[PDB]
């Protein structure tokens, strides 16, 4: 199937600071993928992003039932829905399930890579942090990032390289705000 | 409760 | 900013594909499924705390499909250009010989917001136990989209993330076996 395709895409947004204190709401227009005019509360009437939405702008700028409805979102719309969602979304934490594991760098070497992996939590902000014997390591850290699971969890693996003497201790600390007091896990070689 | 929806303007013809 | 919803809509030609969803700081909410003009909702249990009149979306569909007729006669008929996904498989949790895990395929960064995607086990397409989101909006404008597999690992098995995109001159194959 060669046919041209046309997309037509519309972002209504609702931006919040320090709860429902101060919001901003930006309807959004969008041809394939460029934004070609938008409403900004901030400004409280539509501006062409590009010449293609002019207009629209024009348009849309002489209907003052519809700016209205626009100038009002941040109430109606915005902190409405913030409103509805917060126990769900704004509230929910989910605790990270964390792995020690060793790995190879490369293939037939010995062990010289520990892996610790965390699973499973929400939100994304976490900070994971690697310790020989009661030191923190801070060269040789390597990690996927934050990865995104699709279904409201996230996990990163933090990979620590090194090469394992006996009798050190290892530890993968995971700090998050489902979290009271940081979440230690420990590899013995 | 229950969530609202934004509308989208129409374009003119 | 501490938190983002969007109300995020589509509407393709000559596809007649048309969708619409609700994002908080990255993940969905739900979606509206145009066809049985239901809410669905990401996790059910959102479900149980909120409600969505399905008939609102499909106003603003219409109007969505309305303006694009308008803007692709605007921009004298400029299609759009491809941008094909790139493609990523994973476990959502560390493997485990014979211990229930699921595979995640990671499809980004491509537009337009159509996509084939399937799930190759020693080669054979699998759909036993498969689920699939949504196409889900990003920053720079262009998709997301996530597709999963639930699976028992072992030794014997391969496994295959096979996605076919107008972007791509054949498909993209990404692999995953047990390390
Ligand atoms: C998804 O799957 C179908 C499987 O064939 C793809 O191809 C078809 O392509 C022909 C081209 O003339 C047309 O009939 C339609 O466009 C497709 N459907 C059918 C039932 O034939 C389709 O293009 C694939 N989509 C992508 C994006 O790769
Ligand atoms: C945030 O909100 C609280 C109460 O609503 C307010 O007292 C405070 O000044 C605000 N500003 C911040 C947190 O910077
Ligand atoms: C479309 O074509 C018209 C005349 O045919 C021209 O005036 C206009 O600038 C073109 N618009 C774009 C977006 O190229």
């Amino acid at each position: 199937d060669t046919r041209p395709r046309f997309l037509e895409q519309v972002k209504h947004e609702c931006h919040f600071f320090n709860g429902t204190e101060r919001v901003r709401f930006l309807d959004r227009y969008f041809y394939h993928q460029e934004e070609y005019v938008r409403f900004d509360s901030d400004v409280g009437e539509y501006r062409a992003v590009t010449e293609l939405g002019r207009p629209d702008a024009e348009y849309w700028n002489s209907q003052k039932d519809l700016l209205e409805q626009k100038r009002a979102a941040v109430d109606t719309y915005c902190r409405h829905n913030y409103g509805v969602g917060e126990s769900f979304t704004v509230q929910r934490r989910v605790y990270p399930e964390v792995t020690v594991y060793p790995a190879k760098t490369q293939p037939l070497q010995h062990h010289n890579l520990l892996v610790c992996s965390v699973n499973g939590f929400y939100p994304g902000s976490i900070e994971v942090r690697w310790f020989r014997n009661g030191q923190e390591e801070k060269t040789g850290v390597v990690s996927t990032g934050l990865i995104q699971n699709g279904d409201w969890t996230f996990q990163t693996l933090v990979m620590l390289e090194t090469v394992p003497r006996s009798g050190e201790v290892y530890t993968c600390q995971v700090e998050h705000p489902s979290l009271t007091s940081p979440l230690t896990v420990e590899w013995r070689a | 409760g229950v969530y609202a929806t934004r509308s989208s303007a129409v374009r003119l013809r | 900013e501490e938190h983002v919803i969007i109300q995020a809509e589509f509407y393709l030609n000559p596809d007649q594909s048309g969708e619409f969803m609700f994002d908080f700081d990255g993940d969905e909410i739900f979606h509206v499924d145009m066809a049985k003009k239901e809410t669905v909702w990401r996790l059910e249990e959102f479900g149980r705390f909120a409600s969505f009149e399905a008939q609102g979306a499909l106003a603003n569909i219409a109007v969505d499909k309305a303006n694009l007729e308008i803007m692709t006669k605007r921009s004298n008929y400029t299609p759009i250009t491809n941008v094909p996904p790139e493609v990523t498989v994973l476990t959502n949790s560390p493997v485990e010989l014979r211990e229930p895990n699921v595979l995640i395929c990671f499809i980004d960064k491509f537009t337009p917001p159509v996509v084939n995607v399937t799930w190759l086990r020693n080669g054979k397409p699998v759909t036993t136990g498969v689920s699939e989101t949504v196409f889900l909006p990003r920053e720079d404008h262009l998709f997301r989209k996530f597709h999963y597999l639930p699976f028992l690992p072992s030794t014997e098995d391969v496994y295959d993330c096979r996605v076919e995109h107008w972007g791509l001159d054949e498909p993209l194959l990404k692999h995953w076996e047990f390390d």
